[PDB]
């Protein structure tokens, strides 16, 4: 019984392993990422 | 997962109840052990 329940403390942790994932991909596909702020940084450095 | 957690108490009280079989048949052993002090033959030993 406490094997069986251990591997789903490992089932728990591949899911919040997926949900991190999640996360970054939801960091990285947005449009208010690092990539848009740094390019209207830029931008605006040369601008002003 | 908490299932699982409240399952394993149910495993330990299992493994409890047959330490509390395995003592109670040791007690039924013994109490029968001292309550015949002596046999039948041990008595017929010291008459002869």
């Amino acid at each position: 019984v406490r094997r069986t329940a251990t591997e789903m403390q490992r089932e728990h942790m591949e899911i919040q392993q997926a949900q991190t994932q999640a996360q970054l991909e939801f960091l990285q596909r947005k449009f208010s990422n690092k990539a848009l702020y740094s390019w209207l940084r830029g931008r605006l450095a040369s601008i002003y | 997962m908490q299932e699982q957690a409240l399952t394993e108490l149910d495993a330990e009280k299992k493994i409890l109840e047959q330490s509390r079989a395995g003592a109670q048949s040791r007690v039924d052993s013994y109490r029968a052990l001292y309550d015949e002090n002596v046999s039948a033959e041990e008595k017929r030993t010291m008459d002869l």
